């Protein structure tokens, strides 16, 4: 025992787990330490330890277990028990483990971190930024506390931009951007990770287009200002980013998403993805080849890297979804060979599909999309507008309600179409005002495009639409501004190409806005 | 005035001012 | 796909130091795939 | 919160419609268009009528529809309990509740804190402010026909007993020509919410006395229908409840207070359209946690809601033949309408520990006082 102790001992302060395990182990089984091991539990503790440090976390829990038993008021004990039921999935007890350990040592740093990391995990985000935030305060040159703040407010601001809370999703990103400028100008410590995150809040901006003005430029110039083969196609470089003109916000915005990117052979199989993936984003937001270029080069590059992974192929037949069908289709199948459970690539082949103008492939490819993952929206959206396309007008309506039901305020295209079929089947149809279901959906689609709004605005179908419905609501506030949105987009844009043609939606647009008045 | 509304009568960004500021 | 690993040092194990080391419930089998809070835990 | 179980009820319990309850921690009380003031007690034994431990006291003639109590321990042992009601005249009221040493009876005290000048304004509604670290002092809110909301600080002492009321500020009306404010609340982080009658809210900063946000909860401006009826702050999050009418159908709508955006309605399907009710919501209650809401109807139900996924979780009906003692069931009213299924006034939730009885010790509790002249009680299924 006494010449075993200090033999682990020895062994634990090289350190080297693996032979203070096997120590601990043949002193446990040789069944000679039967008296004194009842008094001790650091044995136990040793083989969980090492066990854990092995990453084969399952083995620990009952060494850990037993350690706690033999003594129970040790803290050591307690975390590490609670960080191998983190990587078991049993992410309830690791908080309730964390919980009893900060209970016996509140001045326990690390303790409060993984409890945050659970608590987060779980979705609890008041808790572990409260608790993340006093860990920071108190020790404030740990880079993992600041990482792990960082990692928190991300999962934070996406879960509230996925549950429809666009206006706090922006605050957060901001706070973000703000806590990764302080990262990297005074800690002056760098990581793939903290870029992946900064790339992740950027686009919440893009996202939310009617508050990209807020985007902290400011900062992002000191990000990229303290720290060669994809460069000659994009050119998007930090001295062209500042040396630049007449360049709108949301082109900025794109910009800066493509230099996160950049600025960070799986690891650069997924650099490579994530450059094509922001490129991809751009081209799309802004329509330009290079951009595509760009795309496509980074796409072969990650593909010529690891090739065996299913987005690399989604990201690959997206990008070429113009330029050449076969290669698209070739694309997709491939990608759907490599992940079968993935219902994302049958809409990608059904939209290729119905851009060549193949109703029957689309119908059938969207009917097996329906049979497999009846609970999205967009495999309905299609079928609405195949049988849109068709001449069925009942249907079409009934399948563009139930992808708007579906859709929960997640889908900008099935709210825009819900309220355009809305307002063509109540345009003409010699309806009074004492229609409950009519005014009921009316208030639905007016819902809708404020929505709709918040992500896309100045878009000059959807205002006119808007502005219609509000017409026929009797909510003259809102279509005033509305109006003045529209007529100030309309005179920026027929003021730069010098048309005339323009002139015949201008009259259209002040009638409207003598109605409003 | 706005250059419609004369050829009519006749007829009848944030982010860029403050990045080049901040530099 | 990288991540944080601590390793713990001496008898009594802490915390020392840190090192840079290298699915959802409708894609994996696994019981280490993510949890969505929006659905039902129970049910 | 999904299984409720009736521990006690008592119907006929005032001569009038019963406006509004409230609760404390030592007692229930309840105000009546008949003009009096009914103080339950909390603490009952197994086998009592909740008529044997109950107090009356007449305030107004014209009757009372307002009604809230504050009860804490203002120092060592001090203990103070009040109860400010208003009456259909316009009248500000408030009451001194203390109990005996031998008998145990309670006693109403009359209390003069507002001035002269202070007298001459309609109220409607009103609302305590308790201390909850945000400010040491005490506060009270109300709201006049005039649409101007005012705030005071109550000051008990000057241990020497001398209560004062002091006036901090007004807020007017957002809109002009002002409206009729309907209903007002506050909130633990220091925030004033008010209802007009047109549908809009507006919110003021408790300390500085000044508007943050004018958000418009009409579907359609197309008639003059759609006036709020209640407002909630949730018990610890940034969340807000607006009941509001919808041309005879009942309706409810939660913001978020930080920014003021619309988060989502809620609805069931009813004898199409998004609506909560079949006929009005007319009141709105959070449990001890927040993640429970509960809306009274004139349909006669209370439906129970989930805040999170905005999805009905349980519905409670609400019969005149649920009291107990048959001799105080109220069938027909004074015109021989019936009243199978009554409508609810109020709704409150009672939190841990303050109803006791009939195996209610150790979980939540809920209260209703309902169109036939009763008073009920329910206990949440299980423990906490």
């Amino acid at each position: 025992y006494t010449a075993a102790k200090y033999i682990t001992e020895t062994y634990a302060s090289k350190p080297n787990w693996q032979a203070a395990s096997s120590i601990a182990s043949r002193l446990i089984k040789g069944e000679k330490a039967k008296a004194e091991l009842r008094s001790n539990n650091w044995p136990f503790r040793v083989v969980g330890i090492a066990h854990l440090e092995k990453q084969e976390e399952s083995d620990s829990i009952e060494w850990f277990q037993s350690a706690l038993r033999v003594d129970p008021n040790d803290v050591e004990s307690w975390v590490g028990l609670g960080q191998a039921y983190h990587a078991c999935g049993r992410i309830e007890a690791s908080i309730k483990v964390f919980d009893k350990a900060i209970q016996l040592r509140p001045s326990h740093t690390f303790a409060q971190y993984f409890k945050a990391i659970s608590l987060c995990d779980v979705g609890e985000y008041l808790e572990s930024l409260d608790i993340l935030e006093k860990v920071c305060q108190e020790a404030a040159t740990e880079e993992s506390f600041q990482i792990g703040l960082v990692e928190v407010l991300m999962r934070c601001s996406l879960d509230l931009y996925s549950q429809g809370f666009l206006l706090k999703s922006v605050s957060i990103a901001k706070d973000t951007i703000e806590r990764i400028k302080i990262i990297i100008s005074e800690l002056k410590c760098e990581n793939q990770q903290v870029w992946i995150y900064l790339s992740q809040v950027l686009r919440l901006f893009i996202w939310i287009e009617s508050k990209v003005d807020t985007l902290p430029v400011e900062s992002l110039v000191s990000i990229f200002e303290n720290s060669e083969e994809i460069d000659s196609v994009d050119n998007i470089k930090i001295d062209t980013l500042l040396d630049s003109t007449t360049d709108d916000n949301v082109s900025i915005a794109c910009k800066f998403l493509i230099l996160a990117s950049k600025y960070s052979g799986t690891v650069r199989a997924s650099y490579w993805y994530n450059i094509g993936i922001s490129e991809l984003t751009a081209f799309i937001t802004l329509k330009e080849p290079q951009y595509r270029d760009a795309a496509i080069f980074a796409f072969k590059k990650s593909i010529q890297l690891q090739s065996n992974t299913s987005e690399t192929w989604i990201g690959l037949g997206i990008a070429t979804m113009d330029i050449n069908f076969r290669v698209s289709q070739h694309c997709f199948i491939k990608a759907t060979a490599l992940e079968p459970k993935a219902t994302n690539t049958w809409f990608n082949l059904a939209m290729l599909g119905l851009k060549k103008k193949d109703t029957e492939f689309a119908q059938q490819v969207l009917n097996k999309l329906q049979s497999l993952a009846p609970q999205d929206s967009s495999p309905w959206l299609g079928m609405a507008l195949i049988l849109e396309e068709q001449g069925d007008i009942i249907g079409s309506s009934k399948l563009f309600a139930h992808s708007f039901i579906l859709s929960n305020g997640r889908s900008k295209a099935a709210q825009f179409m819900y309220a355009k079929n809305v307002l063509e089947n109540h345009i003409n149809n010699g309806d009074d005002e004492r229609d409950i279901e009519t005014v009921e959906k009316l208030t639905t689609a007016s819902i809708a495009l404020e929505q709709f709004f918040k992500k896309s605005p100045d878009s000059q179908f959807a205002l006119q639409c808007a502005l219609l419905t509000l017409e026929r609501l009797h909510h003259y506030e809102n279509a005033n501004e509305l109006a003045n949105r529209l007529i100030g987009i309309l005179e920026k844009k027929f003021e730069k190409t010098q048309d005339e043609r323009e002139l015949f939606n201008f009259a259209i647009i002040k009638g409207q806005f003598a109605r409003i008045h | 005035m706005s250059l419609l509304e004369q050829l009519a009568r006749k007829r009848i960004v944030s982010l860029s001012l403050k990045l080049s500021a901040l530099k | 796909r990288t991540s944080y690993q601590f390793k713990r040092t001496g008898l009594e194990g802490k915390i020392s130091g840190y090192k840079e080391e290298v699915a959802n419930a409708s894609n994996s089998l696994s019981i280490t795939r993510s949890i969505n809070h929006n659905q039902n835990s129970v049910r | 919160s999904k299984v409720f179980i009736a521990t006690a009820n008592a119907g006929k319990a005032h001569d009038a419609d019963i406006f509004s309850v409230s609760a404390c921690n030592s007692f229930t009380v309840s105000c009546s268009g008949d003009g009096y003031l009914k103080v339950w007690d909390n603490k009952l034994l197994d086998n009592e009528n909740p008529k044997d431990k109950s107090y009356s006291h007449f305030v107004h003639k014209s009757g009372l529809h307002h009604v809230d109590v504050l009860q804490a321990i203002e120092r060592d042992a001090f203990e103070l309990c009040l109860v400010a009601t208003t009456s259909f005249s316009g009248d500000l009221l408030f009451y001194r509740i203390t109990r005996e040493d031998e008998t145990k009876k309670v006693i109403f005290e009359k209390l003069d804190l507002l001035d002269s000048d202070m007298k001459k304004h309609s109220f409607w509604a009103l609302k305590w402010g308790a201390s909850n670290d945000r400010l040491l002092s005490h506060r009270l809110v109300a709201t006049d026909v005039k649409g101007t909301t005012y705030i005071w600080k109550f000051h008990p002492f000057a241990l020497n007993w001398s209560p004062t009321l002091e006036l901090q500020g007004t807020v007017e009306s957002p809109m002009t020509p002002s409206q009729f404010a309907t209903s007002v609340d506050i909130s633990e982080r220091g925030l004033i919410a008010t209802g007009f009658n047109n549908g809009t809210v507006q919110i003021s900063e408790l300390s500085t006395l000044r508007p943050l946000y004018n958000f418009e909860s009409q579907h359609s401006m197309i008639n003059n229908s759609n006036s709020i009826r209640s407002v909630k702050f949730s018990p610890q999050g940034s969340l807000l409840a607006i009941a509001h009418d919808s041309n005879s159908f009942g309706c409810i709508t939660l913001y978020e207070t930080e920014f003021g955006e619309r988060i989502g309605s809620l609805s069931v399907p009813t004898h199409l359209g998004e609506f909560a009710h079949s006929s009005w919501v007319m009141s709105l209650s959070f449990n001890d946690s927040g993640e429970t809401l509960c809306s009274a109807g004139w349909d006669g139900k209370l439906r129970f809601w989930d805040v999170k996924t905005k999805e009905r979780i349980t519905t409670l009906n609400m019969h005149c033949d649920d009291i107990e003692i048959e001799e105080d069931i109220l069938a027909v009213d004074e015109h021989g309408d019936s009243l199978a299924e009554p409508g609810v006034f109020d709704v409150k939730f009672l939190k841990k520990g303050w109803r006791s009885g009939m195996g209610a010790d150790l979980n939540e509790s809920l209260c209703c006082v309902c169109l036939d002249r009763s008073i009920r009680w329910f206990r949440e299924a299980g423990g906490k």
